[PDB]
RNA sequence: GGUGAAAUUCUUGGAUUUAUUGAAGACUAACUACUGCGAAAGCAUUUGCCAAGGACGUUUUCAUUAAUCAAGAACGAAAGUUAGGGGAUCGAAGAUGAUCAGAUACCGUCGUAGUCUUAACCAUAAACUAUGCCGACUAGGGAUCGGGUGGUGUUUUUUUAAUGACCCACUCGGCACCUUACGAGAAAUCAAAGUCUUUGGGUUCUGGGGGGAGUAUGGUCGCAAGGCUGAAACUUAAAGGAAUUG
RNA sequence: AAGAAAAUGUUUUU
């Protein structure tokens, strides 16, 4: 509930006690029930396996990537999202990766990730098409919907409120150094207007 | 100042937009077993001694 | 006038005429 | 008889929400409700549960897939890339 | 104001184990210091040196050899085979019009651990009494020739180590074998093994490195 | 009327030929219509073949040649004098000079 | 008896590079261009500028300890020219005349098995 | 770096160049040709799988089952549209630099859409050989692609020979070419554009001086851009084709 | 190898 990507329940044996330990992975697309998942440094490069970032070749696509060794997954967890291994640094062992947003990050080679892409991709390509469907989407996430426009409020309620016409009144670009209650609008905007140009700035 | 002199052994032809220079196949006085083509603007004939600032400079035709 | 650009001008005139026709009823 | 000319599945939406949005919803709903070939038992019995989950009514195997189709182009490309890298590593 | 070449020390490359001659030349690198070792700066360098310069015989003016540094032993860079390539001038001279060019390539693992891709070329030629002025192939014979060449290369590699494949490439016996096995299809004047590319190296294994 | 009997190109029985780019101006021209001249030029002439031979360390080096196939558009070929306008009778002579 | 380096004459149009390096190519020795020798913004490709640059590079090579160079000539290559500029020839001749020994002439102009789309549009530069 | 020359731009946070690796997407050089295949648009890396096809060979089979075709359909370059993927290069728009009298143009540096791909549309090109398809006949000549037949044929090893390549002769089919035209045409030119006032082998489509005009209106297809069908009022003595001399 | 600029010209009559 509240998550676009499905979860995969994976049962491991406890190496130190006779019992089973069940873990809740985020299922990578192509993983099926009854499949054997191999997690560790010596696991093979198959979809669904969990390997340290330093043990995979360049260009590998991974998911549920650790920012630090042992934090159990922080990056590329939403549906359809993935991280690409773009470089290795054997001395001072680090792995360069490209994040879903396009940012370049340097992670320890001991951090782990799951081979493949997060399942459930293409979810946002379907129009919600109904206020009710948006209602049920956020009903299972948090109380952040619906949103009243700040200009539709009174001056006591919001920086944008008031006036005989609905208008901001002052520049909606807000400085990063603003204080709480002033940060309404576009915070620390480098630019505004319809985006014309490319991504992946040099 | 580098010193080198040569002697024209053959006249190639007139050259330049206005025909002002002439191309000469010219053989160095010292180390005569070495020949280069040069551009000279004044009136020349065969068997004329010229003085060169540089030795290694291929003179090309003037379009 | 080049026939290609005359064709383009005629196409523009046709769209304008159709739009005015639709604005009228 | 053919009951609707072009709306198909989105005929339940009436005249609301706009033709273009209804068209996109038509495409993705047809994908979402189509029946698919099982890769394990060889039957056309794989249908979607919740988003991203595709269960076969026969042999009861469940596979993680796309939100509205069993296998996305992204996952096909990733499978090809991982196969190439795995073959390079083990060969 | 810096004059960086005073802080550089010279090394001599003892490149091969088996071609003809150990000494191929010298390289320079900064003097090893606390945080940037000369051995680390080296050991990744690749030198492309002519097989004619290896063998002393001018009939190897093409077929350049790639050798990358593996180890440092007292100002001596021991290398090993990294790849082989024809020269651009030789390749362009072989490529001529009014004849069919045949190109084959195979990916194969050597006998011990090495993964290589072999690029072989061949060219159609006229018979001695031929009157027709182009002598083209019918592309089914081309398929058969490519199959034969691929089989020959697959047999010659993977039954021999990297060193044995080097010692087999130098005398060019694979070319004669391809000639013999493809003569019954077309004359094929110009069989050559134009390129050997190293795709994957095994673990370093300085033990077999120190075979020179 | 029709200036050239077949066409200003060489394509009969094909319909389409993949284009090539002019070396001089980068104009897109079909491979058959482009004026193609092969250059086998000695890599170092410089009126200095003997000079390089003297400086060489190998006896009888047998210096190489540089090979380059140049494809020209009609306009660039005419301007750079790879081809010249010919009379009506001279146009029908396909033999090289 | 001789110490070999690599000459690496890149003769583009509008400029020429004479790049003497070690046999490996990682360590460089006196990369000098005709733009370093003449200042007009147009003469970088002049054979005189190329000769001066090659002479300076060869002098620095002789002061560093290099005796001979294996020459690698290349043009802009890729998708643009494939034809050496006017200055590479003069650079080679000046290197030969400046006392350095010359060996193993090679053309290493990057020639694609085919190209990305060439610059200029389909109709090309219309001057 | 770029140009004829510039300038925008990058650059001692090291530009350009060199070396070792790696990734992504496009594409398939040279070989490549008056060469091949396809109904056309088109199709150029290897290999495998799947079906398809022409030419030839045939003392095989059926026996008129055929040609061309309104209505009706399948495919249909590029650009363009919709939704995903991908987005290296080039690059409508746009941003800049210069030139200019002006230059939101040519030239220069970026760069969105697009360029690639899947699923759908669109159905147009100087979609050209500006030459409908089927059939018969009328010159000479040499090449070349595919098949077949023959030879005291050359070369290749199997062990006599034989497939392979090659030479010569013949033949069917094909892309074309050279000469001359009996002939044709206004001519350019044409082996079909000939067999035509000595006018008839079969059949489909289209045109009737130039504009207005592929426009108005109606219909129809398309999301749209637009496609198909398609006038007249009115105006005009020329417009046009080939060739000749300046 | 390449090499800057160049817009305009009333009607009828021969
Ligand atoms: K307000
Ligand atoms: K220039
Ligand atoms: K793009
Ligand atoms: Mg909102
Ligand atoms: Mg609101
Ligand atoms: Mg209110
Ligand atoms: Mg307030
Ligand atoms: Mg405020
Ligand atoms: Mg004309
Ligand atoms: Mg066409
Ligand atoms: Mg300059
Ligand atoms: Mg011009
Ligand atoms: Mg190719
Ligand atoms: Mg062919
Ligand atoms: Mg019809
Ligand atoms: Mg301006
Ligand atoms: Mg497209
Ligand atoms: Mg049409
Ligand atoms: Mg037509
Ligand atoms: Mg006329
Ligand atoms: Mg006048
Ligand atoms: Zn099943
Ligand atoms: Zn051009």
């Amino acid at each position: 509930s509240g998550r676009g990507a499905p979860l995969a329940k994976v049962v491991f044996r406890d190496p130190y006690k006779y019992r089973l330990r069940e873990e809740i992975f985020i299922a990578n697309e192509g993983v099926h029930t009854g499949q054997f998942i191999y997690a560790g440094k010596k696991a093979s490069l198959n979809v669904g396996n969990v390997l340290p970032l330093g043990s995979v070749p360049e260009g590998t696509i991974v998911s549920n990537v650790e920012e630090k060794p042992g934090d159990r997954g922080a990056l590329a967890r939403a549906s359809g999202n993935y991280v690409i291994i773009i470089g290795h640094n054997p001395d001072e062992n680090k792995t360069r990766v490209r994040l879903p947003s396009g940012a370049k990050k340097v992670i320890s080679s001991d951090a782990r990730g799951v081979i493949g892409v997060i399942a459930g991709g293409g979810r946002v390509d379907k129009p919600l098409l109904k206020a009710g469907r948006a209602f049920h989407k956020y009903r299972l996430k948090r109380n952040s919907w619906p949103k009243t426009r700040g200009v539709a409020m009174n001056p006591v309620d919001h920086p944008h409120g008031g006036g005989n016409h609905q208008h901001i009144g002052k520049a909606s670009t807000i400085s990063r150094g603003a204080v709480s209650g002033q940060k309404a609008g576009l915070i620390a905007a480098r630019r505004t207007g319809l985006l014309r140009g490319s991504q992946k700035t040099q | 100042t580098p010193v080198t002199l040569a002697k024209v052994i053959k006249v190639l032809g007139r050259t330049g937009s206005r025909g002002g220079v002439t191309q000469v196949r010219v053989e160095f006085l010292e180390d005569t077993s070495r020949t280069i083509v040069r551009n000279v603007k004044g009136p020349v004939r065969e068997n004329d001694i010229l003085v060169l600032m540089e030795s290694e400079r291929e003179a090309r035709r003037l379009r | 006038m080049r026939a290609k650009w005359r064709k383009k001008r005629t196409r523009r005139l046709k769209r304008k005429r159709r739009k005015v026709r639709a604005r009228s009823k | 008889a053919k009951r609707t000319k072009k709306v198909g599945i989105t005929g339940k939406y009436g005249v609301r929400y706009g033709s273009s949005l209804r068209r996109q919803v038509k495409k993705l709903e047809i994908q979402q409700h189509a029946r698919y070939d099982c890769s394990f038992c060889g039957k056309k019995t794989v249908k979607r549960g919740a988003a991203g989950i595709w269960t076969c009514s026969c042999c009861k195997k469940t596979v993680a897939g796309g939100a509205y189709t069993v296998s996305t182009a992204a996952a096909a490309t990733v499978r090809s890339t991982i196969r190439r890298l795995r073959e390079m590593v083990e060969a | 104001v810096v004059d960086p070449f005073t802080r550089k020390e010279w090394f001599d490359i003892k490149a091969p184990s088996t071609f003809e001659n150990r000494n191929v030349g010298k390289t320079l690198v900064n003097k090893s210091t606390g945080l940037k070792s000369a051995s680390d700066a080296l050991k990744g360098r690749v030198v492309e040196v002519c097989l004619a310069d290896l063998q002393g015989s001018e009939d190897h003016s093409f077929r350049k050899i790639k050798l990358r540094v593996d180890e440092v032993q007292g100002k001596n860079l021991l290398t090993n085979f990294h790849g082989m390539d024809f020269t651009t001038d030789k390749l362009r001279s072989m490529v001529r019009k009014w004849q069919t060019l045949i190109e084959a390539n195979v990916t194969v693992k050597t006998s011990d651990d090495y993964v290589l891709r072999i690029f072989a070329i061949a060219f159609t030629r006229k018979q001695a009494n031929q009157v027709k002025r182009h002598s083209y192939a019918q592309s089914s014979h081309i398929r058969a020739i490519r199959k034969v060449i691929s089989e020959i290369l697959t047999k010659e590699v993977q039954g021999s180590t990297l060193a044995q494949l080097t010692s087999k490439l130098i005398p060019e016996v694979i070319n004669k074998e391809i000639e013999n096995a493809t003569k019954d299809i077309f004359p094929l004047q110009n069989i050559h093994v134009r390129k050997v590319k190293l795709l994957k190296q095994p673990k370093f294994d300085v033990g077999a490195l120190m075979a020179l | 009327p029709k200036k050239r009997a077949s066409n200003g190109r060489n394509k009969k029985g094909r319909g389409h030929v993949k284009p090539v780019r002019c070396v001089n101006c980068s104009k897109s021209i079909p491979k058959d219509k482009a004026i193609k001249r092969m250059a086998i030029r000695n890599i170092v002439e410089a009126a200095a073949v003997r000079d390089l031979s003297e400086a060489s360390v190998y006896p009888e080096y047998a210096l190489p040649k540089t090979y380059n196939k140049l494809h020209y558009c009609v306009s660039c070929a005419i301007h750079a004098r790879i081809v010249r306008v010919r009379s009506r009778e001279d146009r029908k002579n396909r033999a090289p000079p | 008896s001789q110490v070999f380096g690599v000459a690496r004459i890149y003769a583009s149009f509008n400029d020429t590079f004479v790049h003497v390096t070690d046999l490996s190519g990682k360590e460089t020795i006196a990369r000098v261009t005709g733009g370093m020798k003449v200042k007009a913004d147009r003469d970088e490709s002049s054979p005189y500028a190329a000769m001066l640059a090659a002479q300076d590079v060869a002098a620095k090579c002789k002061e560093v300890g290099i005796t001979a160079v294996h020459v690698k000539i290349r043009a802009t290559g890729g998708t643009r020219t494939k034809t050496p500029g006017p200055g590479g020839q003069a650079a080679l001749r000046a290197l030969a005349r400046s006392g350095l020994r010359i060996g193993r002439i090679e053309d290493v102009t990057p020639v694609p098995s085919d190209s990305t789309r060439k610059k200029g549009g389909r109709r090309g530069r219309r001057l």
